């Protein structure tokens, strides 16, 4: 399946440290494009859960907005 | 080429990188989405899909900060397998899955 | 104003804590009496918030209910 | 004699106590009631919160190499918003004095 490339996380999480000297290892470095991936995809499932739970016929927003609450507490 | 031109340009160069960051995510989003949507037989608007790539670009500040905080508390510089597990310590289901991918 | 006392504090903390051997500084405890305060107030103050967007005439658990998702997230 | 009233039912007691008085500030300052409901609901976050602060302490120190916590562990509670840390880390100065 798809996925973040690393230069592309490692880039997400430079532009917000607040210290030049801040470094990632590169095992840690693979795990955070882990962890972004199982963060992506638990928000998309949980939205099909959602719109589903709703007798819905696709996920809008209105969907996504009832699960993004519990999904920012679990990440 | 005054200082405030000067300023202008700069800003308009974060500006563009950062909007060129959103749009990275922004595909990749789209990517797993499509694989969710085909194997759960559900449709995602295409509002969604940018909603969830805006939340995902937003955790990633969370993340960062956190990861940094972590490191320099236990007085390193440099972000290890450790800081990262700390981030996933209140959901045991999260943990264990990052515990697993750490032992390879 | 009002506040937690430092000893029910440590009491509440020691309830919890997995290890038998850890112990609190004496600065972190009174740290934590403000923290818990700051905790009850934003809870308060969010109710409150969202008592006057839904018309109340006070602040019932319906509406602290709706904030406490995004209290916890602050905290 | 015998005790009443067992260990945390003491705890949550003293807890609603100033969860009831701090409540009553709330509610001079911007004007508003909270139901007893109300009050009890947040007396009963409250206690459940020092759960997550406990075991996030813990958590803390021992990344720290250390058993004792201190008040940096603390801060590190407050992170997420930087309104929260600022007043904690304040408050934590003044409490030196």
């Amino acid at each position: 399946g798809s996925g973040f490339r690393k230069e592309l996380v490692s880039r997400l999480l430079h532009l917000h440290f607040k210290d030049d000297k801040t470094k990632v290892s590169g095992d840690a470095l693979q795990l955070m494009v882990e962890l972004l991936k199982v963060f992506v995809v638990e928000a998309a499932v949980r939205g099909v859960r959602q719109a589903q739970a709703e007798d819905a016929l696709r996920v809008d927003v209105d969907q996504l907005e009832k699960v993004l609450p519990q999904l920012l507490l679990d990440f | 080429g005054s200082m405030e031109e000067e300023a202008e340009t700069e800003e308009q160069q974060r500006f563009s990188y950062q909007q060129r960051l959103k749009a990275a995510v922004h595909y990749t989003v789209g990517c797993l989405c499509e694989e969710v949507a085909l194997d759960k037989e559900m449709q995602f608007s295409k509002q969604t899909i940018a909603a969830i790539s805006e939340l995902t670009f937003r955790q990633c500040e969370n993340f960062a900060k956190d990861l940094e905080m972590f490191a320099r508390h236990a007085k390193r510089t440099t972000i290890n397998t450790e800081d990262v597990k700390l981030l996933a310590r209140r959901s045991n289901s999260l943990l264990k899955y990052i515990t697993d991918k750490s032992e390879e």
